[PDB]
């Protein structure tokens, strides 16, 4: 009933930019928080960036400070999520997701109901 | 004048999880401003009371609430929930109406060799009721008799978290805001 899918993703070079992209339906998309996860081959799963039902408000992981921006369109109910001078760690499986009632924000996996299948993000350089 | 909202947030001695301090707020009109849109909260939820609309609110008394908590036990600042943080350290009643704000203190509260200073009880004779706070630092036993060291099966009843600059978040240091609000009809006398 409620759902999510991700797109523009693909394969990228070091340096370069992606621009990902996530809608979402089943409710009103503008009283909720959404939020951006990864999972690298591997290694668990992990938060990158989380935006308030207002776009007002958010927060990044370390790893993508300064270069990932995460913005909204309530009128097009979609959430973005902007990536500038990637580098090969980047490389993940990215997972948009939807906080539940009360969540203003949140960086936990826990806080988050719903999930989308996920799409591939691919950076790779020069050895 | 507006509520000193920054003298609790960006205060720069937070205390212990079992001596978790609490801070009264009135006489103030507040602008809720600096918490609604901001970078600085990693987690932010709200009880019972509406996420939205808190600048609305007009006749404030609130208590603001700090401790410092590892970064896992900060699901456990919630109401109806179990563990060592919520049974012995810090409970929130069922019926709680306010709001849990946390944000990561890595680089200010976590050490390469280790801060061992922020402590949390992990023993304890039966769970805390909603807003309770023990300090107490005497020694236990599993069969609730009194107690004296060095003897058999007794035992201090406070633990340090470690906090390292190379673990996991959930293993890092966050500063945690509890915001507390009053009933809003109360009755004095019949
Ligand atoms: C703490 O101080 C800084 C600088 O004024 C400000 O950006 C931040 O919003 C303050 N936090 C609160 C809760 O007032």
């Amino acid at each position: 009933q409620v759902q999510l899918q991700e797109s523009g993703g693909g394969l990228v070079q070091a340096g370069g930019s992606l621009r990902l992209s996530c809608a979402a339906s089943g409710r009103t998309f503008s009283e909720y928080a959404m939020g951006w996860f990864r999972q690298a081959p591997g290694k668990e799963r992990e938060f990158v960036a989380t935006i308030s039902w207002s776009g007002g408000s958010t927060y990044y992981t370390d790893s993508v400070k300064g270069r990932f921006t995460i913005s909204r369109d309530n009128a097009k109910n979609t959430v973005y999520l902007q990536m500038n001078s990637l580098k090969p760690d980047d490389t993940a499986v990215y997972y948009c997701a939807a906080a539940g009632l009360g969540t203003v924000v949140s960086e936990w996996d826990y806080d988050y109901d719903y999930w989308g299948q996920g799409t591939q993000v691919t950076v790779s350089s020069g050895s | 004048n507006l509520c000193p909202f920054g003298e609790v947030f960006n205060a720069t001695k937070f205390p212990s999880v079992y001596a978790w301090e609490r801070k009264k707020i009135s006489n103030c009109v507040a602008d809720y401003s600096v918490l609604y849109n901001s970078t600085f909260f990693s987690t932010f939820k709200c009880y019972g009371v509406s996420a939205t609309k808190l600048n609305d609110l007009c006749f404030s008394n609130v208590y603001a609430d700090s401790f410092v908590v590892k970064g896992d036990d900060v699901r456990q600042i919630a109401p109806g929930q179990t563990g060592v943080i919520a049974d012995y350290n810090y409970k929130l009643p069922d019926d709680f109406m306010g709001c849990v704000l946390a944000w990561n203190t890595r680089n200010i509260d976590a050490t390469s060799t280790g801060n061992y200073n922020y402590k949390y009880r992990y023993l304890r004779h039966g769970k805390l009721r909603p807003f309770e706070r023990d300090i107490s630092n005497v020694p236990f036993s599993p069969d609730g008799k009194p107690c004296t060291p060095p003897a058999l099966n007794c035992y201090w009843p406070l633990n340090d978290y470690g906090f390292y600059t190379t673990t996991g978040i959930g293993y890092q240091p966050y500063r945690v805001v509890v915001l507390s609000f009053e009933g809003s009809l109360e009755v004095l006398f019949q």
